């Protein structure tokens, strides 16, 4: 039920009037997401592609990436954050008994273009994640719409981040990686054997099923919360990366402030765009018109999806399994800058 | 092996030159080799230097100016000053030999003596030298000296004198023989294709081939057709190195793959620098005879052969299509990232990307781009690094400058290079190069791996503590100075690629950089020169595909095959790029230019201009013929409703039968005007963007050459055209004359050409310096005058483009290289704001910020660079002028209220004229809003009574006339 490998021809193929740059899927119900060049934000389900649900120009230019999230309470709705190179990050409510798009409220306060966002819910209590140009990551709050953290992890721009509870990881570009501890706000480790910019950066979350990248290690580093990071760059490879411990408000170890090359891995004839887990298998695509499917064990690739979009072929991504409330469900949608996108059923 | 440049293969010659090298070096006794470049002077020495422990090699190149401190600078590093004074090396068992390497490139001074040839005689003949500051003889005891040179008969090489020739023993290496070459060579293509086995008996036929290839390329290439047509078997060790590293960062290859590969390295090695076309199709001719005469496959012309990395893990040929698609988008996401440009992708850029990609990969690998201005050398350069993640440095050189500055900013790239391992390419220009020792200082970089002279004493102290500290960091197990400084050169030689820009050939400074010999022997020549037709044509059909184009009848033409470089035409589209390619043609074969390369900056602007003013054309014409025709609907509609169904209506409707007659007109020629349209906006982008630097009678002369070549490929124009009429607005036109502009055309129009250049900075050459209150009072308070001879007129700038004022700059034969940037329109977005980097820290764009180059003095000095990008406007005085202001002052003094009278009437006419025009305007706006009617009566009574006035204030014109005619013989005698 996880070991689902996607064929070799799509099903269905989608039209849009400009490139698409992120698509996300929608945990519950069979819908996915549709970027565009144009600024635009489709709505498109798995079974008719001929007419879109919704559709809206909020934003003056491109999108850079996107992501939804369905809440929970033990005291529910699925909400949309986008972010734009419009200097602003516009928040959007999607509702089920009409399925149309509703707009919440518009971000403002980044310096210059916003490239990632990132949301994730603790204790009751859903926060924003955001990186710009302006290298520094803001972190906003959804209820009280104020900042509640704002640091400099990178002398350069970030790109990429992701957040796994109290932890943050951002994606610069300057070849370096650099944890920071979100509540306290101050740097961690530093990570070097790059040579090319980031391009998205995640976690390796950790799964109970025998993988030897998504299990810990020991007791100790298991009650850390996580061991990997996987991290992929304009040098046509993607690389795991193994964090080191630090002093457990942490502390950076002054002989424990180095990654560790666990395993780097090539195979791309471009820049690698984008990186998803599913099991024991990572997928990822470049601008070399191809979809991956690279083993975590053996760290080969097992299948190559050649020549699935005429350019570029941009954004992909899975269902998350490391979630109790997200059933791992077997979609993939990719979606590429020749304007067209598709998606894989069973 | 192939790459390491210490190998060597004994031969008889060899090791009998490296043998008799060794026993006059162990004779205590001087040497000099002389020999044409590429003998083997260095590479049997280096030989003959690396199998004794007992001596050591110092590596000095002298140019043109090379003094004695230099050839004392790379020698304190290397030796101890010791009183037993005595100059002593710093190794106790090893000697020291001193390669002094082109001897002869050392000038004479006016007295024909030279000082380091002198200094050399005194170290052999004296054995030391009087140390200058203090006045003391130190001895030098164990410094042997070395001497390579070249014959005198050589060009830039000067008469020796016998008193220094006397003290050492010379010797003589010829060029090897043909049969000795292809045994070295075969070596060589043995090594290399010891990689591929199952091509291993194809070796002879490949070496023999090269050296035949190397043979008819040094006797067809001679000096005597261009100063740089050297060639020596250093280009045929680069072509082995080439073949070497594609095969060896490459796939499986087969026969025909090999002859491809082989070919286009060769094509990379010696057809680089051909200028010519016609000799361009002799080494391809001549490739194609020695591939069918030693290796008996396609086409193997230059662009045929597109090899790259970029698209797959190793080196192999690739499509065209592939390629150019996957440059625009890398294009696309480099002007995203780093720098906006409007620059579209043509076949020549992508083979020259190639080709710099290909000596950027390299170790050591340099490269002199050589060719006309704008063609795209440093932006081309810039995004080569940016694909391999080089980082570029160029110099902050500008005026009031000297010496120590370029001496930072290199000793800062060296720095960054070596301790900080960030790959560099280091991109210099032909006006980074002030004087001489700039050029020292290159050549000395590019020969050795440093420059010995800028890091000496508490310098060379600062080195070695970064450096142990640095080496320490990594955890290398070094201790001694010789080998920390090994690790040194190395990483300053690993990762980093110096690159030359030249834009100016012909000229003394360039000429200076191409026949220097380190920057000829290392770098990589790139002879690019003037855009050929071809490109000119992609350029052009790429660059005008985007527009609405075909809206008009056309037949193609019956033209000659040979004048049309395009495709076959089919629409105005080719039409249009053939007209603009043969304007540009002629434009520069009337100029005079010579072999001057010719830059296509006036061709591109002509394109962007055409564009943009065709896009503004057609859109107004669209919106003035949508608004008559619902205009005379409209007016038809309530014809037809009153005819078929009060006063006032009947009123309306007869007062606009002039009106309908005025439109109806109007609608008729449309169809003339839209035939038109395409004809008259070519000619006015074309005489906005050519003529600017032309005088009155050459600007006719080419608007007739334009007009007939126009006519030639049947596209229509206005036979009525004036370029007033289409361009200068009447509101632009008062605004002007209230300005101060002069009531000749010729100024209006120069002053229409400075409005009308929204993208690049006009400069305003005038002698007069009125431009200057001209534009100070166009902008009112919100001008500003600066000047580049001021001091603090940098921070005046920069006050300026924050607030956003307006700038002009006075003394523009004085350009400052600072300003370099805003001169090109480099602007990063920050959003909605706008952010340029001016000098050494970036500064903000207001949005409204204006920049003018205003230079007084005629037949000045205007670079190149700064030559190329501007809309440079001559004001110089004619005909007309000089009459209208001797008829202006003999009014003014003989009767003085007749002339105010005169100009006071004038203005009121053309004022009422301009009331006509924005009330008809009003007409039309109102009824194509459709109380009015009452609104419309009273604005006819108004354009009645101004007509009227306009009737009974033309009644004084025939004194005027009577006055010209009175005083013209006053104006033909002053002019
Ligand atoms: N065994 C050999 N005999 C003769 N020439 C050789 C041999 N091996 C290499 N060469 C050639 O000699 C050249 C060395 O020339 P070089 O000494 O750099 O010229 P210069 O004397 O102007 O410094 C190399 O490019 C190489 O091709
Ligand atoms: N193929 C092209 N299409 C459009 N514009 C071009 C092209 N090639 C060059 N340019 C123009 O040339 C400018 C850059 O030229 P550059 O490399 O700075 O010339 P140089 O090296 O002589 O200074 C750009 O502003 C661009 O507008």
């Amino acid at each position: 039920v996880l070991k689902w490998i996607p064929r070799n021809l799509p099903s269905c193929l989608i039209n849009v009037e400009s490139s698409v740059t992120s698509v996300k899927l929608h945990p519950n119900l069979p819908i996915v997401f549709v970027a565009t060049d144009h600024g635009k934000l489709y709505a498109f389900d798995l079974f008719n592609y001929t007419i879109p649900l919704a559709s809206l120009q909020s934003h003056t230019k491109a999108i850079t990436s996107m992501d939804v999230l369905f809440t929970n309470y033990t005291n529910n709705y699925l909400v949309i954050v986008t972010a734009s190179k419009d200097l602003q990050i516009h928040v959007f409510k999607w509702v089920s008994e009409e399925c149309k798009f509703q707009q919440i409220r518009s971000l403002l306060g980044h310096e210059h273009i916003v490239s990632a966002v990132k949301i994730w819910q603790k204790n009751n209590d859903v926060h924003i994640a955001s990186c710009s140009r302006d290298q520094t990551v803001k972190i906003w709050d959804f209820h009280n719409g104020w900042s509640l953290k704002t640091f400099q992890p990178h002398s350069q721009w970030v790109r990429s981040i992701d957040v796994l509870g109290d932890y943050i990881i951002s994606g610069s570009h300057d070849t370096t990686l650099r944890l920071t501890h979100w509540p306290s706000g101050n740097g961690l480790s530093v990570g070097t054997g790059h040579e090319f910019p980031i391009e998205k950066v995640k976690f390796i979350h950790f799964i109970e099923d025998e993988i030897r990248f998504r299990t810990p290690s020991t007791d100790r580093y298991k009650n850390w919360g996580m061991q990997y990071c996987v991290s992929a760059s304009r040098d046509r490879t993607i690389k795991i990366w193994e964090i080191p411990l630090p002093t457990l408000a942490p502390i950076p170890n002054p002989t424990d402030s180095n990654f560790r090359c666990v395993l780097t891995l090539k195979g791309h004839l471009s820049w690698v765009r984008d990186i998803s887990i599913r099991g024991q298998y990572l997928f990822s695509c470049a601008d070399d018109k191809s979809v991956r499917c690279w083993d975590l064990n053996t760290g080969q690739c097992l299948h190559v999806w050649e020549k699935l979009h005429t350019g570029f072929v941009n954004c992909l991504d899975l269902d998350v399994d490391f979630d109790s409330n997200v059933t791992p469900r077997q979609m993939m949608v990719t979606g590429g800058l020749d304007c067209k996108s598709n998606v894989f059923m069973r | 092996e192939v790459m390491r440049p210490d190998i060597v293969i004994p031969t008889i010659d060899t090791i009998k030159h490296e043998k008799i090298f060794y026993d006059l070096l162990n004779s205590k006794r001087g040497i000099i080799l002389c020999g044409p470049p590429g003998s083997g002077k260095t590479m049997i020495m280096n030989n003959a230097l690396r199998n004794s422990s007992l001596y050591d090699v110092v590596g000095i190149n002298f140019s043109k100016d090379t003094t004695t401190e230099h050839i004392l600078s790379a020698l304190h590093r290397h030796t101890n000053y010791v009183t037993t004074l005595t100059l002593l090396p710093k190794s106790d068992i090893k000697n020291l030999v001193l390669f002094c390497d082109e001897i002869n490139l050392p000038k004479l001074d006016k007295y024909g003596s030279q000082n380091v040839v002198l200094f050399l005689r005194q170290l052999m003949e004296k054995q030391g030298f009087w140390k200058t500051p203090e006045n003391k003889w130190v001895t030098i005891e164990r410094i042997h000296i070395v001497g390579a040179c070249n014959p005198p008969t050589d060009p830039g090489r000067i008469p020796m004198s016998e008193r220094f020739t006397r003290h050492a023993a010379i010797l003589y290496l010829g060029y090897p023989s043909g049969k000795s070459l292809s045994q070295i060579y075969e070596i060589y293509y043995k090594a290399i294709f010891k990689l591929v086995p199952e091509f291993r008996s194809y070796t002879e036929p490949f070496a023999r081939a090269s050296v035949h290839l190397y043979n008819e390329c040094k006797a067809r290439y001679s000096t005597g057709l261009q100063s740089h047509y050297l060639f020596s078997p250093r280009e045929l060790t680069r072509l082995v190195r080439g073949v070497y590293t594609a095969i060896n960062t490459g796939p499986r290859q087969t026969l025909r793959s090999l002859i491809r590969l082989w070919a286009y390295e060769a094509w990379r090695i010696f057809a680089d620098r051909l200028v010519g076309v016609k000799e361009k199709n002799s080494f391809e001719q001549l490739l194609y005879e020695t591939v069918d005469k030693y290796l008996p496959l396609g086409n193997i012309s230059s662009t045929s052969l597109l090899f790259s990395g970029l698209l797959s893990l190793d080196f192999k040929e690739v499509n065209k299509t592939d390629l150019v698609n996957f440059i625009e988008e890398r294009f696309k996401t480099f002007c995203d990232e780093e720098l906006e440009v409007p620059m579209v992708i043509h076949e020549s850029m992508v083979d020259h990307i190639l080709r710099i990609d290909r000596a950027l990969k390299q170790v050591q690998g340099h490269m002199m781009l050589i060719g006309a201005s704008r063609t795209g050398k440093t932006i081309l350069t810039r995004f080569v690094a940016w694909l391999n993640g080089l980082k570029i440095v160029q110099p902050k050189i500008h005026r009031h400058s000297n010496l120590s500055d370029f001496d930072m900013i290199l000793k800062k790239a060296i720095s960054d290079c070596s301790l900080k391992e960030s790959r560099t390419c280091l991109i210099i220009d032909e006006s980074n190069i002030l004087e001489t020792a700039f050029l020292e200082r290159m050549n000395t970089l590019l020969a050795n791996a440093d420059i010995p002279d800028l890091f000496q004493g508490e310098e060379y102290d600062k080195l070695l503590n970064n450096l142990r500290n640095k080496t320490r960091s990594l955890g290398l197990l070094l201790d001694t100075e010789q080998e920390l400084y090994d690790w040194f050169v190395g990483e300053i030689a690993k990762n980093l690629h110096v690159v030359f820009t030249i834009c100016d050939p012909t000229n003394n400074k360039s000429s200076a950089m191409i026949s220097s010999p380190a920057l000829f022997n290392r770098c990589i020549i790139n002879w690019m020169g003037d855009w050929d037709t071809k490109t000119m044509s992609q350029v052009a059909n790429n660059m005008v595909d985007v527009v609405p184009m075909e809206f008009t009848d056309f037949i193609v033409p019956e033209v000659n095959k040979e004048l049309v470089f395009t495709e076959p035409i089919q629409t105005i589209r080719d039409a249009v790029v053939n007209i603009l390619i043969h304007f540009d043609r002629n434009f520069y074969q009337k100029m005079k230019v010579g072999v001057n390369p010719r830059s296509p900056g006036y061709f591109i602007d002509g394109l962007r201009a055409l564009v943009k003013l065709v896009t503004a054309k057609y859109q107004d014409l669209q919106e003035n013929q949508r608004f008559v025709n619902v205009g005379l609907e409209k007016l038809n509609e309530s014809v037809l409703k009153v005819n078929e169904l009060l006063d006032r209506s009947i009123s309306l409707v007869k007062s606009l039968t002039f009106e309908k007659e005025r439109w109806l007109n109007t609608t008729k020629q449309f169809s003339k005007t839209s035939q038109e349209l395409i004809g008259n906006c070519i000619i006015s982008s074309i005489y906005e963007t050519y003529f600017g630097h032309l005088n009155e009678r050459e600007r006719g002369d080419m608007l007739v050459i334009l007009k007939r070549l126009l006519g030639k490929f049947a596209v229509k124009y206005d036979v009525n055209y004036r370029f007033i009429d289409y361009l200068v607005t009447l509101d632009e036109k008062m605004k002007w004359l209230e300005c101060g502009l002069d009531k000749n055309d010729y100024f209006l129009e120069n002053m229409s050409i400075v409005m009308n250049s929204q993208d690049a900075v006009p400069f305003l050459l005038d002698p007069s310096s009125h431009m200057i209150t001209v534009i100070s009072n166009y902008y009112g308070n919100k001008t500003v005058l600066l000047s580049f001879l001021e001091e603090g007129f940098v921070k005046r700038l920069e006050n300026a483009v924050r607030f956003g004022s307006v700038v002009i700059i006075q003394d523009g034969e004085f350009f400052d290289p600072i300003i370099s940037r805003l001169i090109s329109r480099e602007f990063n977005h920050a959003g909605n704001r706008v952010t340029v980097e001016i000098g050494d820290h970036e500064v903000d764009v207001s949005g409204d910020f204006k920049l003018f180059i205003h230079s007084c003095d005629p037949s000045g000095d205007i670079p190149i660079f700064l030559r190329s990008r501007v809309r440079l406007v001559h004001f110089v005085t004619n005909k007309e002028s000089i009459e209208t202001r001797i008829f202006d002052i003999t009014l003014t003094e003989e009767n003085a209220e007749m002339q105010r009278k005169r100009e006071d009437l004038i203005k009121l006419n053309t004022e009422y004229r301009l009331k006509l025009k924005n009330l008809e305007k009003r007409l039309l706006e109102e009824l194509n809003n459709s109380e009015l009617m009452v609104t419309l009566n009273n604005l006819k009574k108004e354009a009645m009574n101004i007509e009227k006035k306009l009737s009974e204030s033309e009644e004084f014109f025939p004194q005027f006339d009577n006055l010209v005619e009175e005083y013209s013989i006053i104006g033909k005698h002053s002019v």
